[PDB]
DNA sequence: ACGTGATTTATGGCG
DNA sequence: GTCGCCATAAATCAC
């Protein structure tokens, strides 16, 4: 397992920290940025899930 | 400030029962979940819900 | 060891 | 009604 490259870390970081009066990307926004970023839809979400509670967590 | 701002592991065992059976049938009657239950120490909620998450496991494989 | 991506128990409510 | 799906929360697990 890999750590993501860090322009997809670029990315989803970028989003996350934009709308973040409602973190919870549309269920196609997903595609959008595991094309971005080049990783799945799926760890997307994983990515969201963990940063959500993390983040409330620091 | 945001509103959106603000669990039990299973053993070896009831996992590799739950593996078995869910590789004999994907779903399972409430009889038949009341038996496994019984047969762990898990509830029929448990066996219920397990089957649940291990068929949006399986899908998740598409 | 430890950070971080992934997986496992549980819930709610929608369809 | 009656029942599974499915997106998440949280806790763990594990490279």
């Amino acid at each position: 397992r890999r750590n993501f490259s860090k322009q997809a870390s670029e990315i989803l970081n970028e989003y996350f920290y934009s709308h973040l009066s409602n973190p919870y990307p549309s269920e196609e926004a997903k595609e959008e940025l595991a094309r971005k970023c080049g990783i799945t839809v799926s760890q997307v979400s994983n990515w969201f899930g963990n940063k959500r509670i993390r983040y409330k967590k620091n | 400030f945001y509103p959106w701002m603000a669990r039990q592991t299973y053993t070896r065992y009831q996992t590799l029962e739950l593996e078995k059976e869910f590789h004999t049938n994907h779903y399972l009657t409430r009889r038949r979940r009341i038996e496994m239950a019984h047969a762990l120490s898990l509830t029929e909620r448990q066996i219920k819900i397990w089957f649940q998450n291990r068929r949006m496991k399986l899908k998740k494989e598409i």
